[PDB]
């Protein structure tokens, strides 16, 4: 079972600021990596899926890379609707598996 | 009759003669509890994993009736993947591979099967492998493994082999996804000394995966005696398999290359700026040393007193022709 | 024809060790070409995958924290799948997304799923 | 035998979109005859099977193969092989013809060219000729296929007059009128690039070479499986092209014969650009080593000198040649401008 | 309509109706009237200039009724000679270089002709043809050009044209020759522009000559609507003359190529050379400086002394060793 | 040599080759029922198969004798112009279709990994009614799985007629066309990691000789798709049209093996330039060393030199540890040169 | 010029002679005049007769010889130009042939072409040369001393065998040329000099005249054989479909030559980027060797006043030993290193 570890869990930063989420997997994970975002009391929406591809109807201030087991999801400049917690996911397997999330708050 | 390699240091065979009912395992160091398998009606599997011991070698294959040749060719590791077909038997090469993560070192371990009637033979030489899940399948009554005959478990022990294979590739891509990162920006000569070492582990995948496909598409196509027509389709799904091996290793050998021509593209321009750093150094110090030197010469009648107080004058000229060199190397920005 | 909707059904109090299904009903797809997958979110905590079910070719996949607990299964005819929850513990009680994935493409060894539809989810409650 | 393949961390009967694009799907009809034609855009597939079973000539155009289950339902209604299916989700392929017994089944490539990032992008299109129906898939929107719909909807040439055959060489045709815009476009860059690389040879001068290069490279191993298909198109005429329509095909494969030879004089060119960047860089090389050779050429012999008559001995003729020292210094410029006029005489 | 052209200094217009008996010669700088005017018993050849003044070509194409499309085709400088065919009459379109020694580019203008039963309408944009020998064949009725029909006059305007293509090719050739001689003789910076700049004539040269090739193709073999057929044999020789021409021009460009890998080399040798004359001074100079060096420190305790001439002892011992490294460098063909 | 039988009249049968130690007649004469091989040395022994009602197959191995081929030629009706394009090794591979018979030149490559060397076979291939005639010059064959499927029943081999094996023999010649190619492309990868790794003399000339060779395959390969597409699109009546899918499968291969060595030719064009690219580089190494050694040591050897001068005024009496204070002097100047080598990343 | 102009533009004026051989099953004769007329009366024969006019600088007899044939005064004017291009021309009473001989010249190393034209009309074959001395030498053996079957046919046959003649003398042509690029890769390889890049541009000159030549003599051939002439008998086709078959095989190894001619000069250009690294290597060495132990001398070659240089660990000595001590580490680095 592949680990995914998010940090940090608890970002905070003002609007039009700069987002970074790093996210690191316990083995090789070959550039299958997705990010969701989830507010509160809803459901989870894809944001990035391949590392790197943006969603269709995704805002284009989000951005993702990828660096061996290493992933980093950006906020390029933070929106008002922009905070919410965002999680990572595996799927180089059949057992897929989400990071631990990592809420962005108002500063 | 040699062995040819380098692992000669543990021996241990393992035995899993297994059946519907029941399982029974044993792992023994003595050739004669491992021979009177052959007239088991129930699958068997011997693993033999010391090969520098040639005694046990030789004596399970004039055991097993198989030719002294391939009992060669199971002593000889510098060989790529193939198979050959016997009336009796079927004998298969095959390798394993493991990669550091850290050294970017992959070395590589051959495995030779020799699949007879209801008994499957395994050759390596070193303790450690990749069919360990089949071994639990056949531990836990998991698939469909203990209910079918020995060419079934040929096919599982090849088709951890092609997995094993996939993870490696998992390696290969994070190794190849970073060092694309590097040398794109900031390269360096560890750098390229990286990218060769890639490169000619690339070059030694594709080697070895190519008889690869050839074997596994040998072994479905034209279907001997040994292996049964049910299994076919499962043999054919490891030859896809490999395709997919195949592919992925041409598609990185063809990024990696272009990773070594976009550097080596550029060689002309560091001969140019090298040849502009030492020309400069060269050329505003060669005259001062002259000038010193002369100053400095033992005769008698040097005008080295007073005249305008001596070494002043020498250092102010010595600084006006290294500013005024200086100024010519601005032009044509070097 | 129609947006892309997904909509659980199913959720409720059930005392522990017992059982209780939950349905998912697909709407603007066929259920058949995708692949459905059930998510699972603790109340306070994050994302948990919990099943899988490919319905064309019926293979399965499910998570080791219920593996040997649950089974996942879908009907092309009626375009739902299902979600067989039975000898629940305290801990399953969450709310319960379904979601659709497609496959898509990295090399040629590798591939990824990312969700694009997610269910409104159920809560289900194992207590007392 | 034909066979749909295993793919490992993939469920057995799956298929996969190979490719990039996912944004839009569409699709569009045009169904023609000698009197009227209809044309709508839709994205309910419903809309479009009954065509199947039509008598006169339609155009079936699906934008967005992202859709795997579009392109699986046209399949099945209209009776493709899975692995048909397969080749057309594939995107990673070289152009291919195969021949079936109701239908033929086209891989073709178009080609976007842009100045800036001087980026070469492929988009494949795929055509399946039945019965009286051309299949169009396509990834994105945006094709060449314009001036065919016009004279569809003009009345113009004679397409509205034949059958499918036709629509299928017009498509073809098209294409290839794309790929020769495409090599004028390759011309304009390979000049801009030639009079870049002669007065400005850089590191970023070469990239963009080696670029060109991969593109040519790219661009040849896309030109000859077309070419080839072309080849089977007209000379292995199958039953569902009419004995005519084939001088047209062999017009396409004359075009096809034109683009490979452009494509070969293009990567000539660009050998050639690549040796006059080495040229230049080692005359600018040259220039520098030799200042550096003369300077150390005038002042090491004479740096020697002076360290000679640095030196003690304590009995050496130092003095009384007219206070020598003279002397050593007319001997150091004579020396030096004897070292000057030989450096002019190889006109350094 | 609308035209791409930058020189508009002179406008004249010409007639020139010819026959066995005698011919008309008028050399109008207005419109006035044009003789034939569809009299279809005379060969009629009337040269206009200049093309400023649309009006003309709109009055000349609506009286022979020649198609608006050709017409607006004509006003160009940038498109590629082409062929079209009409029941009324046939369109062709060539163009003329003009080559000079002192700057070394081409200067490009484009020519229409337009053949009419008995009337043959050209179009020009610069006055000082190569047409002066056809001119002087109407004049002094020299060979069979006062013979018959109109169509003999298209075949000698285009036996003219590729006349002049020929001569321009052989200076082409001239100063390939040159280049050649210069290249292989006396290297220098500029010559690479220079030879890149005859590469691109030969590219651009090479570009426009194909199409009039396909013209000339297109002519014969294909059954003109309207032209005798006593006079294709000529239409076979200018299209063998322009397929020599193209054969020709691809030469060209073959041995352009070569010349500047002649060139690398060349420079390649250069940076030898140089690099020689610096490693041999080092060499020879660096271990004799050492030595002064060593023997001018100041230690005041030294076993140097006058030991039977010990100056040139020390200087004799210099000079051995440079001679020594001189030979070697010698032996070693430097 | 190329200008052998300059002089002589047309149909003239003179061997070119370099091949005259060895001799031999197999005939395998199989039908559907039973097969007959059968090794002889007289040519009147053959002779009688050409009108038996069973496929046939003779290879007549050695040419170099004459004599057997223009009475084989003159009893099976052949053309003598055909007989001199047989007995001509250096003729291009090409097709040739006559009234009552198919005349076939093919080419068979060994290939020696000790010595870079690249040897051709020229292999002639005539089919009369149900019998095919080979002529080959020297023992050795590629068609070896062709007898043993001829041998014991593996394929279709003995139900079908003459065109089929026909098929068989050019089907088993691209095989080893393939498999010349995967050695080709071994000796490409051992060559560019000789050129990237360790440039010299040797590998120049290596690289030269792989060249020659990929320029004589190159240009043996060509015609043979034109053969083959001749063979399957175009239908004489010696050519059943049951037979004619197979002849489009071995075309296809052709196709394959044209663009495998293509891709070869460009990455031999290649390897010299990034041989020359490797030679800068290692130059540049020493390039490098000697720049960083000149740096450090011509200013400190200057002010060296300018404490050191004759002349008699500067405050050299003890001014402050003049001889420490200007060691002091040398050693921060070399220490800061040698970080801005560091951080310019040459050391 | 008008079209009709019969200007001969060539270098050759010096000789000029007329050879006729008539041949016949029964019949044989052969004979060498100076006269037009005596040879005129020919054309009207009903024996296979071979007319070789050589020598084209006097135009009169060419022309005459084409007004009593019929011969069009367009092909005279392709006839008298040298400058031409291999050129195959049809008509309904004769075919044209242009076709070319080459010299090559293993010391000059210059490559020369001279231009024979032949006219097939009814029964006879008119042969047309610059100068004397020709490759049809052995076509006359043949016919004189009874072999092949040449005088057993008609002049078709005559006609292919002088073609084929020519082809093989381009054979011949080709072998030296190997011969000369074999000599030429080997110089290269083994003793790379100034002069190589000129003499490999010369051959490469010399290929790529070759080419300009030989495919013409292709497409003429290919002509000649699939667009078989009324003249041409239907027995004599394969005869040039071999003839084409040569020449595509000449085409084929001009191609060959020119590829490795290509490789030549990076072959060359290694062989120098080789020798600048031997001689920066030896330039590196020394300097690194002599410049710390300058230094050394210049910092103990000082004039300051306080030295501790009087008698420290035997004074003088112990610079020199530690600076051969630096000298002898720097040697076995660099034996290290492989750079000595
Ligand atoms: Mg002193
Ligand atoms: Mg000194
Ligand atoms: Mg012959």
């Amino acid at each position: 079972d592949i680990q995914m570890t998010q940090s940090p869990s608890s970002l905070s930063a003002s609007v039009g600021d700069r987002v970074t989420i790093t996210c690191r997997a316990s083995q090789s994970v070959s550039s299958a990596v997705a990010w969701y975002q989830q507010k509160p009391g809803k459901a989870p929406k894809l944001l990035i899926y391949s590392a790197s591809s943006l969603y269709s109807g995704v805002p284009s201030r989000f951005s993702g890379s990828r660096s061996g087991t290493d992933f980093t999801l950006t906020i390029s400049s933070l929106q008002p609707e922009d905070f919410a917690t965002y999680y990572c996911q595996q799927s180089s397997s059949s057992l897929i598996t989400f990071g631990q999330g990592t809420k962005v708050e108002i500063k | 009759l040699v062995y040819t390699g380098k692992y000669r240091e543990d021996f241990e065979i393992e035995v899993m003669n297994y059946s519907i009912e029941e399982f029974r395992e044993f792992k023994t160091t003595d050739v004669e509890s491992v021979l009177p398998f052959r007239d088991s009606s129930t699958p068997t599997w011997i693993n033999i994993t010391g090969i520098h011991r040639t005694d046990v070698v030789q004596r399970v294959g004039e055991f097993f009736g198989i030719h002294p040749l391939v009992l060669e060719d199971i002593l000889n590791v510098h060989q790529r993947p193939k198979v050959e077909f016997f009336e009796n038997y079927v004998f298969i090469v095959l390798k394993m591979f493991t990669y550091d993560k850290n050294l970017h070192e992959l070395e590589s371990e051959q495995v030779s099967l020799i699949l007879t009637k209801n008994c499957v033979l395994m050759f390596q030489e070193k303790i450690g492998d990749v069919f360990d899940p089949v071994r639990e399948r056949i531990r836990y009554n998991r698939g469909i493994i203990r209910k079918k005959r020995a060419d079934y478990l040929l096919y599982s022990l090849i088709d951890a082999l092609v997995d094993d294979y996939f993870v490696l590739l998992e390696k290969i891509d994070d190794e190849i996804d970073v060092l694309e990162e590097e040398v794109l920006e900031r390269p360096e000569k560890e750098t390229v000394q990286r990218t060769h070492q890639l490169k000619r582990n690339l070059v030694e995948l594709r080697k070895t995966i190519w008889p690869l496909r050839e074997v596994l598409s040998s072994l479905y196509r034209d279907v001997p005696p040994l292996i049964e027509k049910e299994t076919v389709p499962y043999f054919r799904d490891v030859y896809d398999h490999t395709i997919q091996i195949a592919d992925t290793v041409e598609t990185f050998r063809d990024i990696v290359s272009g990773l070594l021509d976009v550097y080596l593209s550029s060689v002309s321009n560091k001969t140019n700026e090298v040849m502009k750093v030492l020309t400069i150094i060269a050329t505003i110090f060669m005259p001062l040393t002259f000038i010193a030197g002369i100053y400095g010469m033992n005769f008698e009648y040097m005008p080295e007193l007073r005249w305008k107080w001596g070494y002043p004058v020498v250092l102010a000229v010595m600084g006006v022709i290294a500013v005024i060199m200086v100024v010519y190397f601005k032009k044509k920005k070097w | 024809i129609s947006e892309v909707q997904l909509v659980e059904s199913g959720g409720g109090l059930v005392q522990p060790g017992g059982s209780l299904r939950l349905s998912c009903a697909a709407s603007g797809f066929n259920v058949s070409y995708y692949s459905i997958h059930w998510v699972r979110q603790a109340p306070g905590k994050g994302l948990e995958w919990v099943a899988s079910i490919s319905s064309s070719s019926g293979s399965t996949s499910y998570a080791d924290s219920v593996k040997g607990r649950f089974t996942i299964s879908a009907d092309t005819s009626k375009n739902t799948a299902y979600l067989q929850m039975n000898s629940l513990r305290a801990e399953d009680t969450a709310v319960y997304y379904c979601a659709r994935s497609y496959w898509y493409y990295i090399w040629s060894y590798s591939y990824g799923n990312a969700m694009d539809y997610w269910g409104q989810g159920t809560l289900v409650t194992v207590s007392s």
